[PDB]
RNA sequence: CUUCACACAUGCUACAAUGGCCGGUACAAAGGGCUGCGAUGCCGCGAGGUUAAGCGAAUCCUUAAAAGCCGGUCUCAGUUCGGAUCGGGGUCUGCAACUCGACCCCGUGAAGUCGGAGUCGCUAGUAAUCGCAGAUCAGCAACGCUGCGGUGAAUACGUUCC
RNA sequence: UGCCUCCUAAAAUGUAACGGAGGCGCCCAAAGGUUCCCUCAACCUGGACGGCAAUCAGGUGGCGAGUGUAAAUGCACAAG
């Protein structure tokens, strides 16, 4: 069933099911569920289509989703770099940015081991 | 009887003479052939094709469609000679402006974050080509029992003899452009 | 252009066929020419290029017969079987100008072969 | 023989099967669960339904009452003797292929001409 | 070549979830394709860092 | 003193159903506190904010122990497992949090499906696992160290081999 | 060491050398017969994955592609 472009697994509980779009986690699947008036323990098969247009609208007036969240967080990571703040420079080269210890570690901003 | 044909020759083809000064009615633009193909270039391995990209233009445009085989062989793309690496169809007549409403009022919106289609894709001649993204957006093909997910580009083929003058054409007809 | 590419693929076909297909004056060649109105027909004998019976939908005995467009290629069709017969001619080639032989034309040759010409 | 993906922990759920084409009856209140990385062999004399049970678990059948569940990581391979096999005047290299040159043997690339000589078929 | 090789093209009605509705022909079985959006409900179709200082903190 | 193609070492969190999450609900011990502990009430989704009772303490505060019990839900999936990385928005302490602080919220949701050769601890309230407190300290990189109690096992024929 | 093609070969044919370059000891049940239809390569503009180049659309393009197989004579009227 899609909802904003991302197509919904069948037979999968509400308050999860909403959890697959980008932009919408846990906190936030409660409160769309709340607003409407779905219970969370709703299957997404039984999902009737006049359900359907109470969270696409609601989704699109208060929450940020797919597309125009990614093109924040990729917009946000392009404005650190030009201006050369620490954190730009930091991002170039794949090491990681919140002051992390990078002598024993980091290995999820770097990939796997060299072996030099 | 299709009713963007109608609309075409009640107010498309009035519009037409007064923004460029036509002496005859013979030389008004409108669009000819919607060439649609899917472009199957895996399909040079595991010769899934036949379900792949027959069973679904046949329920996208309404006829079965040209399975299109190959010039000449490419070492770096690993197919030869005779080999069937394309699929298209071609929409004429009644066929066709009944593929150009359903395309753009029901389908053409479901793009993901769609936001339009940009008209600087003329050619030189006034023939527009735009591309999609897979089988989703059409109606008629449905997300369940389809196979992997395949894309194609459909050509729009004009009259016109220049660029404004095919994108007046498609800007009545309610192409998105930006 | 829809017009010019008809005319180029036309005299293309019609010189396909006239590589093997001339038309003497014991066997002359019976040529068709088609139109969306009309059609034309004139035998040619292709030694000095002189045409010595010619018939067509233009003059007014074709013009009024009743029926559909096959049934005036009847009315030419005998035509020219009675003015070569009136001019020493009873064998002929046919010349399809480079058409379908098929519908009107089919009609043409048919209706020349019941009265005597003898293809 | 060629390795497929990861398999998980569900391979084949079966859950009281029927099968049946008439007053017969072939399976009645079967249960069984196939194992991972095993090799299951099936006992039975003439006619008695060893390869219908095959084609309930491809889905080429269809049970009377009770269920199969196969599960999100597996994937099969099976052909049947008799509903397409082999045709009898095209070559053997392409009814391995289709008149291809290289083929997906799954998630790689290998020839068809290397891949019917690994199975005996060499030269001409 | 023209008859019935080509899938069943009849008639169809579709609706949206605005309530418009229009009449094609296309090969869904039934003819009730049934949207939820259009041409005439979707958008598009009818329409700095001081900043961002001052909201936080104010001017000085 | 925190750098980073890498290499080793001691840990913590994991790979799930003897489990996750959601709602209810029972049982500690040892400690700290006037340049402090902040009850209660109100405000905040929360970290906190404000007001201020009581206490140099078996009196008041730190103090709701968590595993457990009962009920519901998920149904074996890189998932309602895992919570790394990163984006945005906050609090507190301090003259000051960019290099370099912890905590909170919202979003993102990486490797990992029990680990090669080899190696380590432990003989009973032990091991395994679950929390709580102290010292240093404005705050804190506290998963460390020194302590505290909760639940609570398996085996030991025997002295050939290491 | 026999057979096919070109230069030597001196504008018919023919012409030698342990002169200069290559092929052949097949293949095709259609790649044979016939009727009918079509025009290529390269380049340029637009286009989901798509890149110099897969498939699509439109311009330009008279032989520069192609010919089961060497090379010559030919073949766009096609013998493609
Ligand atoms: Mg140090
Ligand atoms: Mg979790
Ligand atoms: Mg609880
Ligand atoms: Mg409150
Ligand atoms: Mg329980
Ligand atoms: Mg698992
Ligand atoms: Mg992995
Ligand atoms: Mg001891
Ligand atoms: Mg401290
Ligand atoms: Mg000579
Ligand atoms: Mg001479
Ligand atoms: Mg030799
Ligand atoms: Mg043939
Ligand atoms: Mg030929
Ligand atoms: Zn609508």
């Amino acid at each position: 069933a899609r909802l904003v472009g991302v197509d919904l697994p069948r037979d999968k509980r509400m308050e999860v099911a909403l959890t697959y779009i980008f932009g919408i986690g846990r906190t936030r699947s409660n409160e769309i569920l709340a607003a409407t008036g779905i219970d969370r323990d709703l299957r997404t098969r039984d999902l009737t289509e006049e359900q359907l247009i109470h969270l696409r609208d609601y989704i699109e007036a208060n929450l940020k989703v797919e597309g125009d969240l990614r093109r924040e967080v990729q917009a946000d990571i392009r404005r650190k770099i030009e201006i050369g703040c620490y954190q730009g420079l930091r991002h170039r080269r794949g090491m990681p940015v919140r002051g992390q210890r990078t002598k024993t570690n980091a290995r999820t901003r770097k990939g796997p081991k060299r072996t030099i | 009887q299709p009713r963007l044909k109608e609309r075409y020759r009640s107010e498309i083809r009035d519009a037409l003479r007064k923004q460029f000064g036509y002496g005859n009615v013979m030389q008004i633009p409108t669009v000819t052939k919607v060439v649609v193909n899917m472009g199957v270039g895996e399909a040079a391995r595991d010769a899934k094709l036949i379900n792949g990209a027959v069973n679904d233009l046949a329920l996208i445009t309404g006829q079965k469609p040209e399975v299109r085989r190959a010039r000449k062989s490419i070492a770096q793309f690993k197919l030869r000679e005779g080999m069937p690496v394309g699929v298209r169809v071609t929409l004429r007549g009644d066929r066709m402006w009944e593929f150009l409403d359903r395309l753009t009022s029901i389908a053409l919106p479901r793009i993901r974050d769609f936001r339009g289609l940009s008209p600087k894709q003329f050619d030189g001649v006034g023939n527009y080509t735009f591309g999609l993204a897979e089988q989703a957006v059409f109606h008629e093909v449905d997300v369940d029992k389809i196979d992997r997910v395949r894309g194609m580009d459909i050509n729009v083929v004009t009259s016109a003899a220049t660029d404004d003058e095919g994108r007046a054409l498609l800007r009545a007809l309610g192409f998105p452009f930006k | 252009s829809v017009s010019a590419t008809r005319r180029i693929s036309r005299l293309r076909r019609h010189t396909r066929l006239r590589k093997k297909l001339s038309g003497t004056a014991e066997r002359p060649r019976l040529v068709v020419h088609r139109s969306a109105r009309h059609i034309h027909v004139q035998l040619v004998n292709d030694l000095n290029g002189t045409t010595v019976a010619a018939a067509s939908s233009i003059e007014a005995d074709v013009r009024g017969v009743p029926g559909d467009k096959k049934a005036r290629s009847v009315r030419v069709g005998q035509l020219i079987a009675e003015r070569a017969k009136a001019a020493g001619i009873d064998t002929v080639v046919f010349d399809r100008g480079g058409y379908t032989y098929g519908g009107r034309i089919a009609a043409l040759a048919d209706a020349a072969r019941e009265n005597g010409l003898s293809f | 023989i060629p390795v497929g993906p990861r398999l998980g922990n569900v391979v084949v759920e079966v859950d009281h099967l029927d099968k049946g084409y008439d007053g017969r009856a072939l399976i009645k209140d079967l249960s069984f669960s196939l194992p991972r990385n095993g090799i299951v062999g099936v006992i039975g004399p003439n006619g008695v339904g060893k390869t219908t049970l095959f084609k309930t678990i491809v889905g080429l059948e269809t049970p009377d009452s009770g269920s199969v569940k196969v599960g999100e990581t597996v994937k099969l391979s099976y052909v049947d003797q008799a509903r397409a096999g082999i045709d009898p005047r095209k070559t053997v290299w392409e009814v391995v292929s289709d008149g291809l040159d290289y083929i997906q043997v799954g998630q790689t690339e290998v020839p068809s001409r290397a891949y019917v000589s690994a199975f005996g078929f060499k030269g001409p | 070549m023209k008859s019935d090789i080509h899938p069943a093209y009849e008639e169809t009605t579709v609706v949206c979830g605005c309530g418009n509705t229009f009449q094609t022909r296309s090969t869904k079985p039934g003819g009730r394709i049934v949207v939820e959006v259009c041409s005439q409900c979707h958008p598009f179709y009818t329409g700095g860092r001081v900043a961002r200082f001052e909201k936080r903190y104010g001017k000085r």
